[PDB]
Protein backbone atom coordinates (compact mmCIF):
# COMPACT_ATOMS: atom_id res chain seq x y z
CA UNK A 1 0.00 0.00 0.00
CA UNK A 2 2.77 2.28 1.15
CA UNK A 3 4.66 2.01 -2.03
CA UNK A 4 1.84 2.45 -4.73
CA UNK A 5 1.26 5.60 -3.04
CA UNK A 6 5.25 6.39 -3.28
CA UNK A 7 5.24 5.01 -6.64
CA UNK A 8 1.95 7.56 -7.45
CA UNK A 9 4.23 10.69 -5.79
CA UNK A 10 7.47 9.71 -7.57
CA UNK A 11 5.33 10.37 -11.50
CA UNK A 12 3.90 13.30 -9.10
CA UNK A 13 7.69 14.65 -8.79
CA UNK A 14 9.16 13.46 -12.67
CA UNK A 15 7.21 12.24 -15.26
CA UNK A 16 5.47 15.39 -16.79
CA UNK A 17 8.19 16.76 -15.29
CA UNK A 18 9.12 19.28 -17.79
CA UNK A 19 12.54 19.64 -17.83
CA UNK A 20 13.42 15.42 -17.73
CA UNK A 21 11.11 15.52 -20.92
CA UNK A 22 12.98 18.31 -22.18
CA UNK A 23 16.08 16.25 -21.58
CA UNK A 24 14.72 13.12 -23.08
CA UNK A 25 12.17 13.24 -26.29
CA UNK A 26 13.98 11.49 -29.01
CA UNK A 27 17.33 10.00 -28.51
CA UNK A 28 17.99 6.41 -28.79
CA UNK A 29 16.27 5.68 -32.11
CA UNK A 30 15.91 2.10 -32.55
CA UNK A 31 14.38 0.33 -35.45
CA UNK A 32 12.54 -2.93 -34.98
CA UNK A 33 15.40 -4.67 -37.67
CA UNK A 34 18.33 -3.22 -35.46
CA UNK A 35 16.61 -4.29 -32.34
CA UNK A 36 16.34 -7.48 -33.49
CA UNK A 37 20.13 -8.05 -35.29
CA UNK A 38 21.87 -6.30 -32.67
CA UNK A 39 20.24 -8.32 -30.13
CA UNK A 40 18.60 -6.34 -27.99
CA UNK A 41 16.42 -7.72 -25.54
CA UNK A 42 13.91 -6.97 -22.64
CA UNK A 43 12.69 -3.49 -21.73
CA UNK A 44 14.37 -2.15 -25.09
CA UNK A 45 12.13 -4.85 -27.00
CA UNK A 46 9.06 -3.87 -24.75
CA UNK A 47 10.01 -0.26 -25.48
CA UNK A 48 10.29 -0.43 -28.98
CA UNK A 49 8.00 -2.11 -30.87
CA UNK A 50 7.94 -6.27 -30.44
CA UNK A 51 4.98 -7.33 -28.46
CA UNK A 52 7.44 -9.81 -26.53
CA UNK A 53 7.41 -11.29 -23.44
CA UNK A 54 8.89 -14.22 -22.29
CA UNK B 1 -1.69 -28.66 14.60
CA UNK B 2 0.56 -27.10 11.23
CA UNK B 3 1.69 -23.27 11.92
CA UNK B 4 3.03 -22.18 8.41
CA UNK B 5 2.67 -18.73 7.30
CA UNK B 6 -0.75 -18.60 5.29
CA UNK B 7 -3.21 -15.39 4.58
CA UNK B 8 -5.71 -15.63 7.05
CA UNK B 9 -8.92 -15.58 4.35
CA UNK B 10 -8.08 -13.38 1.87
CA UNK B 11 -6.32 -9.79 2.09
CA UNK B 12 -7.30 -6.29 0.47
CA UNK B 13 -6.45 -5.22 -2.42
CA UNK B 14 -3.65 -3.06 -2.70
CA UNK B 15 -4.42 0.11 -6.01
CA UNK B 16 -2.83 0.27 -9.52
CA UNK B 17 -3.94 3.32 -10.62
CA UNK B 18 -1.59 6.21 -11.88
CA UNK B 19 -3.64 9.00 -9.27
CA UNK B 20 -3.72 12.60 -10.29
CA UNK B 21 -5.29 15.12 -9.25
CA UNK B 22 -4.13 17.40 -11.91
CA UNK B 23 -5.62 20.15 -9.99
CA UNK B 24 -4.85 24.00 -10.11
CA UNK B 25 -6.53 27.00 -12.08
CA UNK B 26 -7.01 26.74 -15.98
CA UNK B 27 -5.43 28.85 -18.56
CA UNK B 28 -7.86 31.78 -18.62
CA UNK B 29 -8.32 31.90 -15.15
CA UNK B 30 -5.05 32.26 -13.46
CA UNK B 31 -3.78 34.45 -16.53
CA UNK B 32 -6.47 36.75 -16.35
CA UNK B 33 -5.82 37.22 -12.23
CA UNK B 34 -1.97 38.00 -13.09
CA UNK B 35 -2.83 40.34 -15.49
CA UNK B 36 -5.59 41.62 -13.28
CA UNK B 37 -3.04 42.19 -10.44
CA UNK B 38 -0.48 43.79 -13.06
CA UNK B 39 -2.73 45.88 -14.05
CA UNK B 40 -3.70 47.22 -10.66
CA UNK B 41 -0.01 47.46 -9.99
CA UNK B 42 0.09 49.81 -12.86
CA UNK B 43 -2.92 51.99 -11.28
CA UNK B 44 -1.36 52.58 -8.34
CA UNK B 45 1.94 53.15 -9.56
CA UNK B 46 1.08 55.90 -11.82
CA UNK B 47 -0.65 57.67 -8.79
CA UNK B 48 2.28 57.43 -7.01
CA UNK B 49 4.40 58.34 -9.64
CA UNK B 50 2.83 61.73 -10.30
CA UNK B 51 2.14 63.15 -6.64
CA UNK B 52 5.95 62.49 -7.02
CA UNK B 53 6.33 64.83 -9.48
CA UNK B 54 4.40 67.17 -7.73
CA UNK B 55 6.82 67.18 -4.24
CA UNK B 56 9.91 66.87 -7.28
CA UNK B 57 8.64 70.05 -9.01
CA UNK B 58 8.10 72.06 -5.50
CA UNK B 59 12.27 70.90 -4.47
CA UNK B 60 12.82 72.28 -7.75
CA UNK B 61 11.08 76.20 -7.00
CA UNK B 62 13.14 75.66 -3.34
CA UNK B 63 16.63 75.82 -5.56
CA UNK B 64 15.12 78.60 -7.52
CA UNK B 65 14.57 80.67 -4.91
CA UNK B 66 17.43 80.15 -3.09
CA UNK B 67 19.72 80.60 -5.66
CA UNK B 68 20.70 84.43 -5.88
Amino acid sequence: KNFSLRIDELEEMLTNNRIWRNRTVDIGVVTAEDALNYGFSGVMLRGSGIQWDL
Amino acid sequence: VKQDMPPVGGYGPIDYKRNLPRRGLSGYSMFAVGIGALLFGYWSMMRWNRERRRLQIEDFEARIALMP
